[PDB]
């Protein structure tokens, strides 16, 4: 049993592996995927990442 | 979660939105009485027709593993996982919504088994570099936005609004519509998106955000069925009456105007160009909740349609033949998809087993790659249950899509006794409208609702 | 935005209940917040809602009941049960509308209530 | 769009060769079409390109070589092997630029162009 995955760096790979891990009931962390779409825990109950989502960076760039 | 399975030599999967969008309590709530159940029964009817067809798989009886997507990506992906548990079926005739088909293709290409969709028209599904083991009888939705832009230019609707759903259908549709409207001198007033788990208040706020620009007298739609219904209800509650331009999500569906037929009058919608099957109606009308124990979703639909209660055994006299029945613009597509899968299997059988009729040793392990390659090119047959007038046939192009043809309907006849749509034109490599059938477009009744920034001022005195 | 609920309780008909539902701001402007009631496998039905501007909405048969009160500082709603009915066995869910390029609506967990005779 | 290729050929040094690359129109305005070369597991290098308007560029070592000809009617690009060498043993590809809300580039299959002694 993998018992968790350190996840991908990009976002599409991250959402795909998060879907597959949700299918198989496997936790997941991430380190580089900063997409805000992954913050929706209704679609990705797993995938708790150590990086902030996209809208923080978007507000930073707007400022 | 119930499983529907048929017995056959080789079984093919299917994913149909039998239940509507999932509520906060369960994974999926009410039953799609018009889209899920009708398409499911049409697939079953076409499979029964193929099993009795001597020219299409005579000795090979093909089964079914049709399941419910519950109008949600999570449930659809769980059912696709139940599909791929064998390789962890041969094909999958499934996927109505865009994201459902996206995730199903992502999971099925991983196991190399084909998929022929019947309702998902998303453009990103045509990307064979990402979804190679996928096809569909419906054409993509980037020239559907072209048809919408041509309709808007036909009525001189420049300053228009936009509304769509998040995911893979609304985004690509709005992108194509904007790209084809910037080239046709048609502007976007408000570019917005709606979510999946929504409420009445969110759609009321959406209508309020669209009402602060009175110049945008028309809003194009790329939403789903439930989103369009909720938007119509919110516009009816807020007394907002303006024509809409709907995508395949609304189409010619009567469940969207259920209760909100006032705020939907005179809305030009675009559906797929199809025809009513003269044999599927006789099949669906002859269905009963007791003589059709093959599908428990049919029992649930019977219970939720006629306000039944099987614990009370009261509605033992209802029947589909008594109530009026209306097919969809996708029943033709689901039967074309299952017939294309059957023709692909038949050609693969006659190519790998040129002597016998049943499956062979080289046929029991069905290679999805070779099956898809034999399907995309060696499938060209007249459409099943096709009227004697048309010469329509099922042909999959290089991208595994259908021919580009759409019908244009409008909601008219404000009388409560004849609430219906009306086909006014067809779009096939060109725009064709008949304004004599549209009530508001005819000059005798009144001028058409214009949507522009400012009035067309005359050059005589005031300049531009 | 995530939603948390509290105030389950267990009493017969005619009692009082305090359904509290809180959320996290996360610099999100929740413009509308309300409640829905439904059963597993059925359609949702609105019973109370406040758009954070004094304007409130109720159900078609619960105009005089279901007193809802929301706060903007703590971002929390409170619903009262003046008179309980046996037909109120459905489970409740508090929703909050947030508009960040999606106009999505976030729900919470279900607090099943029971009204006896 | 899909990019089909033909004219692989197995010729020696100093020979002639014709590599054709066609595509499907699909009412798409392909604004740029060119060729590329690379080895399995390495980076890609441009060798020739035409923007369908006259601007034609090549590689740093193929200025006087890799004669190309295209037409906006059939959307086909033909490349000729002017002078062969044992250094172009890599497999070639052709790309087409279409701008439909993505600005994506569509590639084609592999064509084995090798020159020996
Ligand atoms: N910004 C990305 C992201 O998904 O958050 C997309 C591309 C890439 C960064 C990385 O690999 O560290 C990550
Ligand atoms: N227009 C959709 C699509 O994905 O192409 C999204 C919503 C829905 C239509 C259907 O179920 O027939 C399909």
């Amino acid at each position: 049993a993998i018992t968790g995955v350190i996840g991908g760096s990009y976002s599409d790979v991250s959402i795909q592996v998060a879907n597959l891990l949700r299918l198989f009931q496997i936790p997941q962390i991430s380190y580089a995927s900063t997409s805000a779409k992954l913050s929706d825990k209704s679609r990705y109950d797993y995938f708790a990442r150590t990086v902030p989502p996209d809208f923080f960076q978007a507000k930073a760039m707007a400022e | 979660k119930k499983v529907l399975t048929l017995e056959g030599d080789l079984v093919l999967g299917g994913l149909f939105p039998v239940h509507q969008k999932g509520g906060p309590a369960e994974d999926c709530g009410p039953v799609n009485e018009h889209r899920g159940i009708q398409r499911l029964e049409a697939m079953l009817f076409a499979l029964d027709r193929i099993n009795r067809d001597p020219h299409l798989l005579p000795g090979v009886r093909l089964g079914a593993h049709i399941l419910d997507s519950c109008s949600k990506d999570t449930h659809a992906l769980e059912q696709a996982l139940d599909f791929v548990r064998a390789s962890l079926i041969t094909g999958v005739i499934g996927g109505s919504y865009s994201d459902v088909s996206i995730q199903v293709a992502n999971l099925l290409r991983l196991f190399q088994i084909p998929q022929i969709s019947y309702a998902s028209t998303s453009a990103k599904l045509s990307d064979k570099s990402r979804y190679d083991y996928f096809a569909r009888t419906v054409p993509p939705d980037f020239f559907q936005a072209k048809a919408m832009a041509e309709i808007l230019r036909f009525f001189n609707w420049t300053y228009v609004s936009t509304v769509a759903s998040e995911g893979d259908y609304g985004e690509t549709g709005i992108e194509a519509f904007e790209l084809e409207a910037r080239a046709r001198n048609i502007c976007v007033a408000t570019s917005e998106k709606v979510g999946r788990a929504m409420s009445r208040a969110a759609f009321e706020g959406v209508v309020r955000a669209l009402l602060q620009k009175p110049s945008a007298r028309v809003a194009v739609l790329f939403t789903r069925s439930e989103d369009a219904r909720e938007l119509l209800a919110a516009s009816q509650r807020l007394n907002a009456s303006f024509t809409w331009v709907a995508s395949d999500g609304w189409g010619a569906l009567e469940s969207v105007v259920a209760g909100s037929e006032g705020a939907a009058e005179g809305a030009i919608t675009i559906e797929l160009a199809s025809y009513p099957i003269s044999d599927f109606a006789s099949y669906f009308q002859s269905l009963d909740p007791w003589n059709n124990s093959r599908n428990p979703w049919f029992r649930e639909f019977w219970e939720q349609r006629f306000r039944c209660s099987f614990r009370q055994r009261d509605c033992a006299a209802h029947s589909l033949r008594a109530v009026p029945f209306e097919q969809e613009s996708k029943i033709m597509f689901v039967v074309n998809a299952v017939y294309a899968m059957a023709h692909a299997l038949h050609n693969m059988h006659r190519a790998l087993c040129p002597n016998t009729t049943r499956l062979c040793d080289a046929m029991r392990p069905v290679n999805g790659r070779r099956l898809y390659k034999d399907f995309v090119l060696n499938v060209k047959f007249d459409a099943p249950f096709r009227p004697a007038d048309t010469h329509n046939e099922v042909r999959f192009d290089r991208f595994g899509d259908g021919i580009g043809r759409y019908n244009i309907f409008t909601y008219l006849r404000a009388g409560s006794g004849r609430y219906r749509y009306q086909k006014v034109g067809y779009w096939a490599e060109g725009l064709t409208l008949d304004t004599s059938l549209i009530p508001w477009a005819s000059p005798s009744a009144g001028p058409l609702p214009a949507s522009r920034c400012s009035e067309p001022c005359l050059q005589n005195e005031v300049k531009s | 935005v995530q939603l948390v609920q509290s105030g389950g309780g267990l009493v017969q008909a005619g009692g009082s209940l305090r359904l509290s539902c809180a959320a996290s701001v996360r610099f999100f402007s929740i413009n509308t917040m309300g409640w829905y009631r439904q059963a597993p496998g059925k359609q949702r039905e609105l019973v109370a809602d406040i758009t954070s501007s004094g304007s409130t909405n109720y159900a078609d048969s619960g105009k005089g009941r279901f007193t809802i009160s929301r706060d903007n500082a703590k971002n929390t709603v409170y619903l009262q049960m003046n008179r309980l009915k046996p037909e109120d066995t459905a489970v409740y869910y508090c929703h909050a509308d947030y508009k960040y390029t999606t106009h999505n609506t976030a729900w919470g967990q279900g607090t099943q209530v029971t009204v006896s005779s």
